[PDB]
């Protein structure tokens, strides 16, 4: 399936999505540091095989 | 295969720090070893530090 | 032999708004240079002062941008505001406001008048408006501190900086630009081995010279208590 640019990211708190807009992309002017999400993207996977 | 691309542009101000290579126009390269406090630098009769 | 003559602050020759000459007299043999270098090293590193630490320019989001009608980039305006010399009376943080419209230089004399804030160089140019319909409006946060605190030390200390558009300025808080000292011979009544110490002092205008000498000598005397006690 297609990868999706989104602000709805699993295993990531609301604090790490603080400077992303509703499209999952960082705001212009945002002071970011290493590890901050700039563009939120999720890849569809399957068969986790727990 | 590509559905979309998001290019983010980061502007990073890099201050000078020990390990940065500095040079003159006469082949006198070198690496900053220490950043010395102003009252530790050598100074002339008028108090102007180097 | 076991008793020393102690110096006293004899003279303050205020050469300029930002340049002074303090005389300490009389000094025993060798104490001119002891006190001179201790006071120079403290005056040059440890004096408190107010510096611009944050600016909110009205329409801008980051400093790598340009305002329309202003001749300078926002980064150059912030570098001009970094060198703004303010003395704040009775506070440790103030927010100044600068609104200015029309063609001309936006100087420090255009910052709106706070009662407990004194701009010591009102001719200090902040920007140039090059358009008659252009206007600039900023909220400049002046803060009292000591030494040099870069904004890098201050970004991710929490500071509740939810607003994008609040730009941090590196804060050089020290009001002292240059200390020189000279040990001359004093003209005391009986003795000839007595010195005097002249401290030439360039500042940004925002600290009194005698007050800075008092403050540096107080810092010395408080650091010497651990040795006077020595337990």
């Amino acid at each position: 399936g297609p990868e999706e640019i989104t602000a709805d990211i699993p295993n990531v708190g609301e604090a790490a999505l603080s400077k992303l807009d509703e499209s999952g992309i960082v705001y212009i002017g945002a002071e970011v540091t290493g590890g901050d999400i700039l563009v939120g993207k999720v890849t569809p996977k399957g068969e986790t095989q727990l | 295969g590509v559905l979309k691309i998001v290019k983010v542009y980061l502007a990073v101000k890099r201050r000078i720090q020990p390990g940065d290579k500095m040079a003159g126009r006469h082949g006198n390269k070198g690496v900053i070893s220490k950043i010395n406090p102003i009252e530790d630098m050598p100074y002339d009769e008028n108090g102007t530090p180097v | 032999v076991t008793e020393f003559l102690k110096p006293r602050l004899v003279d303050i020759e205020q050469v300029s708004s930002t340049h002074a000459k303090v005389t300490l007299e009389p000094l025993e043999r060798g104490f001119g240079h002891t006190l001179g270098n201790a006071l120079r090293r403290i005056l040059l590193s440890s004096m408190p002062g107010c510096a611009v630490t944050e600016v909110e320019i009205d329409g801008v989001l980051h400093e790598y941008s340009t305002k329309e009608g202003v001749q300078e980039d926002i980064l150059e305006i912030l570098l001009n505001l970094k060198g703004l010399a303010v003395r704040v009376q009775g506070k440790d943080e103030v927010i100044l406001t600068l609104n200015k419209s029309g063609i001309g230089p936006v100087t420090a004399a255009d910052i709106t008048h706070d009662g407990d804030v004194e701009i010591v160089k009102p001719q200090h140019v902040i920007c140039h408006l090059t358009d008659e319909n252009a206007s600039i409006s900023m909220r400049i946060k002046v803060q009292r501190g000591r030494g040099y605190v870069p904004a890098s030390t201050r970004i991710h200390s929490e500071e509740d900086e939810r607003p994008i558009g609040r730009l941090l300025v590196d804060a050089c808080y020290s009001p002292v630009e240059r200390i020189a000292y000279n040990v001359e011979a004093a003209r005391v009544e009986q003795r000839t081995d007595l010195d005097k110490l002249v401290i030439e002092m360039e500042t940004n205008g925002t600290i009194d010279p005698e007050e800075a000498i008092r403050r540096a000598a107080t810092i010395l005397a408080e650091q010497l208590e651990a040795f006077v006690d020595l337990r």
